RNA sequence: AGCUAAAUAUUGGCGAGAGACCGAUAGCGAACAAGUAGAGUGAUCGAAAGAUGAAAAGAACUUUGAAAAGAGAGUUAAAUAGUACGUGAAAUUGCUGAAAGGGAAGCAUUGGAAAUCAGUCUUACCUGGGUGAGAUCAGUAGUCUCUCGAGACUAUGCA
RNA sequence: UUUCAAUGGCCCGUCUAACACGGACCAAGGAGUCUAGCAUCUAUGCGAGUGUUUGGGUGAUGAAAACCCAUCCGCGA
RNA sequence: AAGAGCAUAGCUGUUGGGACCCGAAAGAUGGUGAACCAUCUAGUAGCUGGUUC
RNA sequence: UUGAGAAGCUCAGACGAGUAGGCAGGCGUGGAGGUUUGUGACGAAGCCUUGGGCGUGAGCCUGGGUCGAACAGCCUCUAGUGCAGAUCUUGGUGGAAGUAGC
RNA sequence: GCGAAACCACAGCCUGGGGGGCCAGGCAAAAUCAGC
RNA sequence: AAACUUUCAGCAACGGAUCUCUUGGCUCUCGCAUCGAUGAAGAACGCAGCGAAAUGCGAUACGUAAUGUGAAUUG
């Protein structure tokens, strides 16, 4: 399949996607741009906080309505709330993240999520396309001294 | 150009009467050039296509290829030839479709009724 | 069928048993491979996935490890040899460029310059041609004489001879970057770098690697840790130079695995025309020319 | 004669700009209640036959030669007497071969090709 | 387009075609038998009629007759 | 007979014409200007005479009233010698008496053959690039095997799989300068 | 036409619905047909209407050109293309046979996919097989001399139709339109028109000696400034 | 009180040949399952919907996942043709890059900054001697087609 | 091209100063057409004449085309 | 008061037809069920909106 | 001195808003005859473009990408030939909003 | 967790002068919620 | 500053226009005269090896006989 990044070169990279997820399309945006640019096992810790309500996710642009909470203030943002649907999906797809550079050999512990897409789908509801790029870090390697 | 009124010009009244040709009509649209060493021991310009004869194929991506038809498709318009197989994913093989206009006839199956075609059909045995 | 809306309903249900029995023949067989890993095996050692590299064409003329005497007593005495025997001539290039180059041609024909030492740049002016180039090149001491021939403010191919009389090829660049492009790049420095050549197991891919063997310096400075890649795969030429730094990574299993950080820059040649003799387009004799029908399959390679 | 041009922003109908119904393609407006009609000042202008550029260099190229569509290798051949006064431009749908023998001959005549470089890749 | 006309179509059972129409075929001569010798069968009925040395009608002819030559 | 074809092919239909923006051009083989002229169409102008090459040597066409309802012979020639100033005193003993205007046209249609010889034989002797055709075809599938390619050798994995066999196998020194102080003991463990 | 059982909605009707009592045919008067077959076959005469008309001529032996009577029985057509050569004729079919194209638009979904050009017309008197030897070449039309027809002395408009005459056909030119002053003998109350200038070209009146003796001095040409 | 062919009519019935007609919102309501699905108790009303590929070669096999699918792969010249299938416009949505935004943008004119594009400028031109080549040159011999000579030639020398 | 600066710039169409009325946007459809009659002007053909096509004759190569035309007749004189 | 007309075509106009598009309660005829349904009908403007380089 | 498409060429003056209206020249779309020894699987039409070119303008020509079988210029004939709008027809998609609400 | 719809030229600060927009002024910082 | 909004560009979605086709329509023309108590048109039901808005058929049921062609059918 065609991907819509730069990145998740076959290097040190590796993709998922999950295409007619019948979820909403305001709801698992505001989820995925926040998971969007962190690291993956941390991520897993972040969103099971979600699903014990130890965490909310901010709601940023589709912000109807969205009562204020204590820990929204962690990212600055007013309202935030729990979805617990949508990210039930996104484990469900990071687990192919995993499972897909558990096949390629990668190194597992450098490993962020590099690309997070949400898009719509054809209707019926408001339903979804996900993809997701996990990469490693790309290191630097130090200079050699002088010439 | 054609000068009877009971012969039509029409793509559309030919293109039908092709596609949609029933499985006695569909036989004699299937005919093969013969070779140029049977084309002067019948002087027969062409034959229509049996089971079991003996080709070779002029044509397509399988050039030059010999072998004997096994099941004449009149249904898709092909010939099914022996051992001109195109391999599939799962680990068989699959058949090429051969158009019966492409192959050149080597060796007909003579029979009782071919015979009665050719000996008459400006030719002999 | 000649509807469409029968049609993919009479085959979305289709698909839906498709799709249901091959999970019914992989339940089946998910309670007796954890009973018996011994089936789990041979299995395994059965249906091993098939891909390209192991499906080739079979050609006879791949070399195998084994040293058999007629091969290296032909190139042990070919003129790459100076590069090769204990004289060890360190290579001076030559990179001139087409006529009449443009900007975004002289900013690539200083990333290839990074990548080579003992290699000058001189600009072609005005009314000469390659063959008397390459007579007029080889009387000052250089040894391969590079050109890179761009149209229309891109560089699309290149041609490098050997000289006074070896062979001369000319691939085509593919995929250019330059090395602001990449993402995470790094300086390079004055070390001369370390090669790597890959899968060239054609008997014609040990006559071009050798000539990608015969630009670099027959020694190199390992300070700068500086490594260069000529990947043939499909017979693509990938070209890639990186710069390295070994560090402890548990999943390969000598546990060392080092992290590359790319410099630039990173084209991708093809192989067209192969002239034992100096690069004349049309007084030349032909070592090899490209088919451009011949290599519809895939699963046909010349490198 | 130093060729110049009396505007070089084509005109672009009013309001084309806000909606992607209307396109840029000028048209007349023709409502008396409009702004632009009576040509209030601030409101854009209008092709008028003032704008008409000099009746010698017209139609010609910013270089001077007038263009001239040669879409094969005898519509070059009439430009033979008219090197100095007339550019080929090469007709797009030429094929890739068509055109690399229309270069190699009008470069004869001396004429320039305008795109003669599309599709040729040089070796 | 027709409902008796749609069915025929939609089946698969061929049409009775009847090929009965060609012109210039001009109806050969019987009834007479000498006639039917010297009659040259393109040539039109006025132009047989009066060659072999008869009239079509002996009344007038309501138009202009050819003229060859 | 003159006016006649030219108020039937110049203002009505004729094949050769072009319907140029600011001109138009006559493709005729005869023509001495390359333009739908009234002074130089080779049709409604019925005595006419033109210069054009063949086969490397130029040549002059002539035409009369007298030949014109016989166009297998309609028109003569005369082969125009080497020397620049030769050939123009041959046309004007062969058209004399004609219009000024006409044999303008041919010793201008002279000087405009003679550079077209005189420059495509310096061309063919210069070594110039061969223009050969791109292809999309061919292009597209480049395009395409490419990346299915890149991505199917793991370019990065297979680098450092043998960059460590090469430090391995120890094409350094025992303790090389590339390698830190502690991942080397590791090798010797190795 | 339509069938006869609003336009701006979908499924509605189209705007005002053809027809078929549309004038589909037109009357012309006869004698302005019979002036047209006239001019077309003078035209035919010409050398140089007929190259303009787009016809590959420029080898032919002469205008008009007149075959002998024995091609009235040529029966094969390899004894057709054997005369179009000897004359320089098929320069014209063979750009009838190198030039058909497939038919631009939907023109190819409605029974006609090939367009191309017109060669030769040959004219006969008598059908001894000279239609039949020809008619199986590309662009040559045939025509008895009696039932000369517009559409193929002037196709598309453009007069100058390569016309090849047979001496049989040839002399019946002079009894199917006649002369200026003489009936028409193959038609009743037929004279070929005259001219309404008698010299057909007058760019050769104005440099003659009857008027550049009497006309005033010249001016220059385009004036100084 | 009565009969009777032919000339004449024919949006129907059984066939046929055409067309300066429409080209999937068009042309019949109906190019496909069409008076079908469906709506109304009933008389009746009554749609949407064409195109993978040359060939299904319609994606074997491995792995994650309960599933759906996903990823590696693999067929194809093309997967930038995967049955949500020819080309794939606009509205409209998400990501990335660069900008701008003190209770209004929008556009027009003149220019700054950033990005980028084109221009034939690549070279060409012109002028003597010497050396070699010949041709339209020969104080030269032949062929053919045309009309004495005008072209095309084959020799031989290249004065 | 994106943007900045300076200066200008009342939202389009229908109406009769503002209004009102229409306008969420995008795509494809969508409105002086055919026919008869009359009159003007112009073009052409013939001209004290003019008009073949109701028909007839003819047309082997779309034969519904083209071509030829008797006896009436219409308009004018 | 020494005839100027006839025929064909084009333009504009004018009337007549559905007559530039769309909208404006009606009535009739024949039926269905206890008001509705087709058809004439493309009912009706002095008028309201729209009428495309 | 060649500038005769006499429908061309050339010289000199004045003038330039424009409603109802009148006149004239052109641009573009689908089909038809003729023409371009017309273009096309070495890529036709279409489509997209921070590329270039022409015309006062309607428009046209072209480079790059995409794509896959047809298509255009010129002279005539022909019309179901041009859209910003009709509480316009059909289809698609937005803001209101994850609000109203269950 | 499911989830509309009405509506929609573009819109959103006040004073004075000929209304939201014009002229001259007061001023002018994001992003939101509850009464009103 | 980040976010948010707006604008530009690239990519991915949505969506099905454009282009190309065309076993369909529409129109004109030509030949012909042929339903039923010997049970018509229409309706219901059944019948296929695996059939599902379709076709054919009548318990001899996706048809038999007779002739002709001549070796297929197809998933």
């Amino acid at each position: 399949v065609r991907y819509s990044a730069s990145p998740a070169l076959e290097t040190k990279c590796a993709k998922a996607r999950g295409a007619y997820l019948r979820t909403h399309f305001k709801n698992s945006r505001e989820v995925a741009f926040t998971i969007n640019g962190m690291s993956l096992k941390k991520a897993f810790i972040f969103l099971d906080n979600v699903k014990e309500h130890k965490q909310a996710v901010p709601f940023r642009r589709f912000n109807g309505g969205v009562g204020r909470t204590a820990q929204g203030k962690e990212f600055g943002v007013t309202q935030a709330r729990w979805p617990v649907k949508s990210v039930k999906f996104f484990y469900d797809l990071l687990k192919n993240a995993e499972a897909n550079a558990e096949a390629k050999g990668l190194d597992m512990d450098k490993l962020i999520i590099k690309h997070v897409q949400v898009n719509a789908a054809p209707k019926q509801s408001s339903p979804s396309h996900i993809e997701i790029i996990v990469a490693e870090e790309e290191e630097a390697v130090p200079k050699a001294n002088d010439t | 150009m054609k000068f009877s009124r009971d012969v039509t010009s029409s793509r559309r009244k030919q293109r039908k009467a092709h596609f949609g040709a029933p499985s006695s009509v569909r036989r004699v649209l299937m005919s093969a050039p013969l070779s140029k060493e049977l084309r002067e021991q019948y002087k027969i310009r062409s034959l229509p296509v049996r089971r079991d004869d003996q080709i070779t194929v002029i044509r397509g991506s399988n050039k030059g290829r010999e072998g004997k038809i096994t099941s004449v498709y009149r249904k898709k318009f092909l010939l099914l030839i022996e051992r001109v197989t195109r391999e599939k994913a799962n680990g068989a093989s699959a058949p090429v479709g051969i158009d019966a206009s492409k192959v050149v006839i080597t060796k007909l199956h003579l029979d009782k009724d071919r015979k009665d075609l050719i000996v008459r059909k400006g030719g002999k045995v | 069928i000649k509807n469409k809306i029968v049609r993919q309903q009479q085959y979305m249900k289709a698909l839906h048993q498709k799709n249901k029995d091959k999970l019914e023949r992989r339940k089946e067989r998910a309670k007796e491979e954890e009973k018996d890993p011994e089936k789990k095996r041979l299995r395994l050692s059965e249906n091993i996935p098939a891909t390209i590299e192991s499906k080739r064409v079979y050609d006879e003329t791949i070399i195998e490890d084994k040293p058999d005497e007629e091969l290296q007593a032909e190139l042990k005495d070919d003129e790459f040899s100076a590069y090769f025997s204990e004289e060890r001539k360190v290579p001076k290039l030559l990179v001139t460029t087409s006529k009449r180059a443009s900007r975004k041609c002289y900013d690539f024909a200083s990333e290839l310059l990074d990548c080579f030492p003992n290699a000058e740049f001189r600009k072609r002016t005005g009314d000469i041609e390659v063959h008397e180039i390459a007579e007029a090149a080889a009387k000052r001491g250089y040894t391969d004489l590079l050109v890179l021939n761009e149209d229309r403010k891109k560089t699309n191919a290149l041609t490098l001879v050997h000289l006074p009389n070896g062979p001369s090829f000319y691939f085509t660049l593919s995929n250019l970057q330059t090395a602001k492009e990449i993402s995470n790049h790094g300086r390079s420095t004055g070390h001369i770098p370390e090669l790597i050549i890959n899968n060239f197991s054609t008997r014609l891919g040990m006559t071009v690697a050798r000539a990608f063997q015969s630009l670099f310096i027959q020694t190199p400075q390992i300070q700068g840790r500086q490594v260069v890649t000529i990947h043939c795969q499909r017979d693509f030429l990938f070209f890639r130079r990186h710069r390295y730094a070994f560090r402890e990574k548990s999943n390969m299993p000598d546990g060392i695995g080092t992290g590359l950080q790319e410099l630039g820059p990173r084209f991708t040649m093809r192989l067209r025309m192969v002239q034992k003799g100096v690069w004349d387009r049309k007084e030349g004799e032909v070592f090899f020319e490209s088919n451009a029908g011949e290599e519809s399959d895939r699963r046909k390679f010349w490198l | 004669v130093n060729i110049i041009k009396k505007r070089t922003k084509p005109f672009k109908r009013h309001q084309s700009d806000r909606f992607k119904r209307v396109g840029e393609s000028w048209r007349k407006p023709r409502g008396i209640d409009s702004c632009v009609r009576r040509r209030f000042r601030g409101t854009i202008s209008m092709p008028k036959i003032g704008y008409g550029n000099n009746k010698k260099t017209r139609y010609c190229m910013p270089n001077g030669l007038k263009a001239f569509l040669v879409r094969n290798v005898s519509d070059v051949e009439l430009l033979l007497m008219h090197n100095k006064t007339y550019a080929a431009e090469i007709a797009g749908n030429v094929s890739a071969r068509k055109r690399v023998e229309i270069v190699e001959k009008a470069r004869a005549l001396g004429v320039k090709v305008t795109n003669a470089g599309a599709k040729v890749r040089s070796q | 387009a027709n409902p008796r006309q749609r069915n025929k179509q939609r089946s698969g059972k061929p049409r009775l075609t009847r090929r009965n129409a060609n012109k210039k075929a001009k109806a050969k001569i019987y009834g007479n038998f000498v006639i039917q010798q010297n009659w040259d069968k393109h040539a039109t009925l006025r132009q047989n009629y009066a060659r072999l040395g008869l009239l079509a009608t002996p009344n007038y002819v309501t138009g202009g007759v050819e003229k060859l030559y | 007979q003159d006016e006649v074809i030219w108020q039937v092919v110049g203002h009505e239909f004729c094949s050769y014409r072009i319907k140029g923006e600011a001109q138009n051009f006559c493709r005729n083989e005869y023509n001495v200007t390359g333009l739908c002229n009234r002074q130089s169409c080779p049709l409604a102008n019925s005595r006419y005479a033109t210069v054009r090459e063949d086969n490397g040597k130029l040549y002059l066409y002539m035409k009369t009233i007298e030949r014109a309802h016989f166009p297998s012979k309609l028109w003569q020639r005369i082969k125009l010698s080497k020397n620049y100033a030769k050939a123009l005193e041959q046309i004007d003993q062969q058209l004399l008496y004609w219009p000024g205007r006409q044999i303008h046209r041919c010793k201008q249609r002279l000087t405009r053959l003679t550079q077209y010889l005189l420059k495509a034989r310096r061309l063919a002797l210069k070594h110039q690039p061969a223009l050969i055709p791109i292809k999309p075809k061919q292009a597209h599938r480049e395009a395409s095997r490419e990346r299915k390619a890149l991505i199917a050798a793991k370019l990065e994995k297979n680098i450092e799989k043998e960059l460590v066999k090469r430090l391995k196998s120890g094409v350094y020194g025992d303790q090389p300068l590339n390698v830190n102080e502690e991942i080397w003991n590791k090798v010797l463990a190795a | 036409a339509v069938s006869e059982k609003g336009n701006m909605c979908r499924s509605g009707r189209m705007f005002a619905p053809t027809k078929t009592w549309r004038k589909w045919h037109v009357k012309v008067n006869q004698n302005e047909k019979r002036y047209a077959i006239a001019s077309a076959v003078a035209a035919s005469g010409v050398p140089s209407l007929l190259l303009a008309r787009g016809h590959r001529i420029e080898e032919i032996p002469e205008v008009p050109l007149v075959v002998d009577d024995a091609v009235q029985s040529f029966q094969k057509t390899k004894e057709a293309v054997a005369l179009l050569k000897e004359i320089k004729a098929y320069r014209d079919v063979i750009k009838v046979a190198n030039s058909r194209k497939l038919r631009a638009g939907k023109g190819k979904l409605r029974n006609r996919r090939h367009v191309q050009r017109r060669g030769p017309l040959v004219v006969f008197n008598e059908d001894t097989g000279i239609v039949k030897a020809f008619r199986n070449i590309p662009g040559v039309e045939i025509v008895n001399v009696r039932r000369l027809n517009l559409l193929q002395l002037a196709p598309g408009g453009h007069l100058g139709r390569f016309v090849i005459w047979t001496k049989s056909a040839f002399g019946l030119l002079d009894s199917v339109f006649g002369s200026t002053t003489e009936v028409a003998q193959l038609k009743k109350n037929y004279f070929l028109p005259e001219n309404i200038i008698s010299n057909a070209d007058v760019t050769r009146l104005i440099n003659s000696d009857e008027i550049q003796s009497i006309v005033k001095a010249a001016g220059p040409s385009r004036v100084k400034r």
